[PDB]
């Protein structure tokens, strides 16, 4: 609606629409950046005039499909390990110090972690 | 030093008079470049956020060894250039 | 080995005087052949239009002093005359030569861009 | 040693059954295959610090002008030892004695352009041996001796 | 041309947008503006795309030959020249060329009538639906191209839409609509030239008694190039016309001298001598028959017809420019169609002119 | 009569651990080094006027001469029974702005018969000729057109000296150091004029310069002395 589409935020408050082809993504209507240009800009372009929006490219966005994967959790340890939980064909391995009382991304594959005993503090 | 090698060059005219070249030192060499356009330098393009430019002396750099043969050099083009003296 | 048409000996000419009868005979050389160049490369200007270019050329630059920059001046117009004698040059490059070419007030250069 | 080989031992396609034998009869060389390649086995399964540092250790670069040049003659060398100092005064004025050993080798020898590879010898071979073509054809086969 | 058109770098159009130009106008620079070329496929349009491209100016050209835009896209860089698909009876494909324009020029015209479309049709139905169209899509500048002898009440059909094409324009464009007239224009492949070459051109000396105002092509390619970039010039009317006066009949006997085309111009066709009823019954023949644009009837009248200045329009000089003369650009457009050639040079043209004229 | 085998069913050795030697390598040039030294010893022996130094870097002998020494040097290295480098292979050319004499023209020789290379080294001005090489080896007719195209030296004696590498009526000598990398112009196609015509460079993407994040520090020291004791003071 003319604010959101042009404006960065960390979610969103009306719920995104698949087949709506103003939206930045498919499963998401603002942009997770604040210098990425919103898609509902560059669409209103000269070369957008009789080019079909339905076939352009629409990959999902990335800041949703992490967020929708549940934390894991750590039982009896404040050091996490990831290394991409793919084997050899991942990201460098990374130790996670979990002594700050919160959920700590990883490096590179953006997984979030706890500990034992923070399980129900973190999650609140 | 007083010899026109310009004409043999064939560098375009505006080398000689519109660009300034700078003779900096970055730690035991010398370099020139030339000081960018005043405008044209580096315009984004509207299609792809491409760094357009007009400037055709922007990648050009040249590392020298000792002042005075820089100094030489840009006497012998007829450049025009200032010296940049480095902090102590 | 047999060197092209119309080919000279690269050599490094020790006299001042020798230089000047040098470049006399070759603008003569570049005049004999005017009605050529309008017919080899089918030039929308006369033969009048090209002597008149060929001595614009000629005049801009006969004030130079070095001596070893006068020989690597006769050098390569000794290519140009080869080049463009022999039929080499694109018909496109010669229509392009001669079609190359007052300033204007500080305002008008401030309000598009200037330089 | 490439001598001539039969069909049956080059992995290509062959001929089978009585085919064969009107293959034998028919063509002019009848050990030379079709060439296409044997789909039972040609790409059946498809392929789905010091102590080791030299470059620090580069030889050095050194130039030797004409006034190192003159110290070898006169004082000698560091092995067996004997500003601008021109070395033409100094084949003016010395012992060619100095020259027969120092200047020149082997009695003042003129020193032959040294190999880039000394065991470079060449030997010429015959037609039995490299079973390339004939003497008329005009060619030779060299080899390395 | 020259180094960079634009007058200022920052121009601001009718609508209130805000257009920065960019780099030195190179190939790679752009000027902010997006000039929908209709008709861009056309002998005219070739040249307003063409000089719209180089500097930067995003070209939108609507197209029915698909064979005939591929050549236009070589003047711009990536993505400054645009094609559309359209027809003057598809109004919507007529919305896509003008909805991202700020200057929209119309070139669609024609002087014979086909199996599709009259010559009011394309002269006023293409003209009326374009710039309306283009007003209801806050279309900043709008300008026209017309006949040079632009008449409502004339009986020649080609001069009478066109003219009703200019009211009709500004009854739906409005006061900002702007209106050229160009004379014949002389370039390669000139329709107007096309004519004069042509060998067997029956009724030769009926047709080229006609008098005219040659023009050259790239002035007034260069002409709608400087209104465009320019605001002050809206609700004009301008003539572009060269000074030096012109028939074709002088024209016709010039072209051929430098050709140099004794027995030949009496048997191969060159002088058609043929009745009057004989032409006019020639042309409405073809004109069920042929299937390519052939000598129309309309063409029979206008040869009877002189080109006329009107004193309300404006010249080439109240835009700066001084038009050039056919006779120092005549020979170099037909020399493709001539021991040593002889290059008849710009003062040279008067002394063949003088060799025509001399019975 | 016999089936072909399956070459991926045949039997393979199993290898374990790995010895790869690592040594100098220059310690295969120790007699290399030692013989060329010698032999430039050697013709600054027959040519003291002329050979100003020499240097061996492993298995290549290089020779510094003065423009004037040129020909008379590289006759004697054609001639001389004792070197007879009778195939001139390369005559190149590279720009050092720092020096008066910035560029370098090179000579690369073969000889067949004693299976060996020098390199005639003699510096060159802007404005300074070389003589040609013609009179000796005509392989270089075209080995030094390209130099003259790509740097602008004048070779003195050439029989045909002109463009050969660039297009004609190309204005300057690429291959210097101050000529920029994207050149002055480039070309396009102008329908108006109908023609391909020349036109001032412009770049939609600028060459962008990634050599300001370069070493800091020092990367290669003296190294490992490798010289022959008989050529030591
Ligand atoms: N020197 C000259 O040529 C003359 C100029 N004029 C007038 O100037 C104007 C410019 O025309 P010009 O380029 O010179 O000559 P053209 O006839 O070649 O221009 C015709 C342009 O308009 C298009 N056109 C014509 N009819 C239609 C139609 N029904 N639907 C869609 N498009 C149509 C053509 O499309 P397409 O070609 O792709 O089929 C073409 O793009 C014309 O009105 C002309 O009469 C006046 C006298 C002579
Ligand atoms: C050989 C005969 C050529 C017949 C042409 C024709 O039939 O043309 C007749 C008319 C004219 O239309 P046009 O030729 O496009 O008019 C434009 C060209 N002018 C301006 C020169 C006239 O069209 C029709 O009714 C076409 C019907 C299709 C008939 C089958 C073919
Ligand atoms: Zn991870």
């Amino acid at each position: 609606s003319t604010k959101e589409l042009t404006t960065a935020r960390i979610k969103d408050i009306s719920k995104p629409d698949e087949n709506n082809l103003q939206q930045q993504a498919p499963n998401r209507i603002s942009p997770w950046s604040k210098s990425q240009k919103p898609r509902a800009e560059a669409q209103d372009n000269v070369r957008f005039a009789v080019k079909d929006l339905a076939k352009q490219p629409r990959p999902y966005a990335a800041i949703d499909l992490i967020y929708k994967q549940p934390i894991r959790y750590i039982e009896h340890d404040n050091v996490a390990v990831c290394d991409g939980n793919g084997g050899a064909q991942g990201h460098p391995k990374v130790y996670i110090n979990l002594d700050q009382n919160k959920a700590i991304p990883c490096g590179y594959c953006g997984l979030r972690f706890a500990q034992a005993a923070f399980k129900e503090d973190i999650e609140s | 030093t007083d010899l026109a090698k310009e004409l043999v060059s064939g560098a375009p005219k505006e080398l000689i008079t519109e660009r300034v070249a700078r003779i900096y030192q970055e730690t035991e060499t010398w370099k020139i470049d030339w000081d960018i356009l005043n405008k044209g330098n580096r315009w984004e393009n509207d299609l792809m956020g491409y760094q357009s430019s007009s400037d055709y002396m922007q990648g050009t750099i040249l590392k020298f060894d000792t002042r005075e043969g820089a100094i030489r050099f840009a006497k012998g083009q007829g450049w025009d250039y200032y010296i940049q003296e480095p902090k102590v | 080995t047999n060197p092209t048409a119309f080919a000279q000996t690269t050599r490094y000419v020790k006299d001042s005087t020798e230089m000047r009868t040098l470049v006399l005979n070759l603008y003569r050389r570049y005049l004999r052949h005017s009605r050529g160049f309008v017919n080899n490369y089918n030039l929308d200007i006369p033969a009048s239009q090209v002597r008149t270019k060929i001595r614009q050329e000629f005049e801009r630059q006969r004030f130079v002093k070095d001596l070893p920059l006068k020989n690597v001046l006769y050098m390569k117009a000794q290519m140009e005359f080869q080049e463009l004698v022999n039929f080499w040059k694109q018909q496109c490059h010669v229509m392009q030569y001669f079609e190359s070419i007052k300033g204007d007030s500080f305002v008008q250069k401030f309000l598009k861009g200037a330089q | 040693s490439g001598g001539p080989v039969p069909v049956f031992k080059k992995y290509t396609t062959g001929s089978k059954g009585i085919w064969e034998k009107i293959r034998q009869l028919l063509t002019l060389v009848p050990n030379r295959s079709t060439g296409n390649p044997l789909v039972k086995n040609y790409r059946v399964p498809p392929p789905g610090y010091y102590d080791r540092d030299h470059r620090r250790n580069y030889p050095r670069l050194v130039a030797f002008d004409q006034t190192k040049v003159s110290g070898l003659l006169t004082l000698g060398s560091a092995q067996n030892p004997r500003q601008s100092v021109s070395l033409s005064s100094t084949l003016a004025t010395i012992d060619p004695k100095v020259v027969k050993s120092e200047l020149l080798a082997e009695g003042g020898s003129p020193v032959v352009a040294p190999s880039l590879n000394k065991k470079m010898k060449f030997r010429l071979t015959e037609e039995s041996e490299h079973g390339m073509y004939p003497e008329d054809y005009p060619i030779r086969i060299f080899a390395q001796n | 041309v020259s180094t960079f058109p634009l007058k200022s770098d920052i121009n601001i159009t009718k609508s209130g947008k805000t257009l920065l130009s960019v780099g030195q106008g190179g190939r790679s620079s752009r000027t902010g503006f997006t000039a929908t070329v209709f008709g861009g496929t056309g002998f005219l349009g070739r040249v307003v795309v063409s000089k719209l491209a180089k500097h930067g100016t995003n070209v939108v050209v609507p197209f029915r030959n698909d064979r005939a835009r591929r050549q236009l896209k070589v003047n711009g860089d990536l993505g400054v020249v645009n094609f559309v698909e359209f027809d003057i009876r598809n109004l919507k494909s007529i919305e896509d060329s003008v909805k991202y324009s700020d200057i929209v020029i119309n070139l669609i015209g024609t002087e014979h009538f086909s199996k599709n479309f009259s010559i009011e049709d394309v002269n006023i139905g293409a003209a009326e639906r374009i710039a309306k169209a283009a007003k209801e899509a806050g279309v900043s500048r709008l300008i026209h191209v017309s006949s040079y002898n632009a008449n409502p009440s004339s009986s020649s059909d080609f001069y009478a839409t066109k003219g009703i094409g200019e009211q009709v324009v500004r009854d739906n464009f409005g006061p900002d609509a702007t209106i050229v007239r160009p004379a014949p224009m002389y370039f390669r492949n000139s329709p107007f030239l096309n004519e004069l070459l042509q060998i067997k051109a029956l009724g030769g000396n009926v047709i080229f008694k006609k008098e005219v105002y040659p023009v050259h092509a790239l002035q007034v390619g260069e002409a709608i190039e400087r209104i465009a970039f320019d605001d002050a010039t809206a609700g004009q009317t301008y003539e572009l016309f060269g000074k030096e006066r012109y028939s074709k009949k002088e024209l016709r006997e010039m072209i051929k001298h430098i050709i140099h085309i004794g027995y030949y111009p009496y048997s191969a066709g060159f002088y058609l001598p043929a009745p009057e009823p004989f032409l006019y019954a020639f042309a409405l023949i073809r004109q069920y028959i042929s299937s390519q644009p052939r000598f129309n009837v309309d063409q029979l009248k206008r040869s009877h017809i002189n080109q006329e200045i009107d004193q309300s329009a404006k010249t080439f000089t109240d835009l700066g420019m001084v038009p050039d003369e056919l006779s120092e650009y005549l020979y170099r457009y037909v020399k493709p169609h001539i021991q040593n050639r002889t290059v008849y040079s710009k003062e040279d043209i008067e002394k063949l002119r003088d060799y025509v004229n001399t019975p | 009569e016999e089936p072909l085998p399956v070459l991926r069913d045949l039997p393979r050795p199993e290898y374990g651990e790995l010895h790869a030697p690592v040594y100098n390598p220059a310690e295969k040039y120790k007699e290399q080094i030692e013989e060329l030294h010698k032999f430039g010893r050697y013709i600054m022996g027959c040519l003291p006027k002329f050979v100003q130094q020499f240097s061996v870097w492993k298995d290549e002998l290089v020779i510094y001469v003065a423009p004037s020494a040129l020909t008379q040097v590289a006759t004697f290295l054609k001639d001389h029974t004792s070197a007879q480098f009778k195939a001139c292979m390369d005559v190149t050319a590279a720009d050092y702005p720092t020096r008066t004499n910035r560029f370098d023209v090179v000579y690369n020789l073969l000889s067949v018969r004693h299976n060996s290379r020098i390199r005639i080294k003699t510096y060159a001005s802007e404005v300074s000729p070389v003589p040609s090489v013609v009179p000796l080896f005509q392989g270089a007719n075209w080995f030094e057109r390209e130099t003259y195209d790509l740097f602008g030296i004048f070779f003195e004696g050439h029989p045909d000296l002109r463009r050969i590498m660039t297009d004609y009526g190309f204005q300057g000598h690429p291959l210097r150091k101050d000529f920029p990398t994207t050149g002055y112009t480039e070309v396009r196609y102008d329908a108006e004029k109908r023609r391909v015509v020349y036109e001032p460079l412009e770049l939609t993407q600028a060459w962008r310069n990634f050599t300001v994040g370069s070493s800091v520090w020092e990367q290669v020291g003296d190294g490992k002395d490798f010289t022959p004791e008989s050529f030591k003071l």
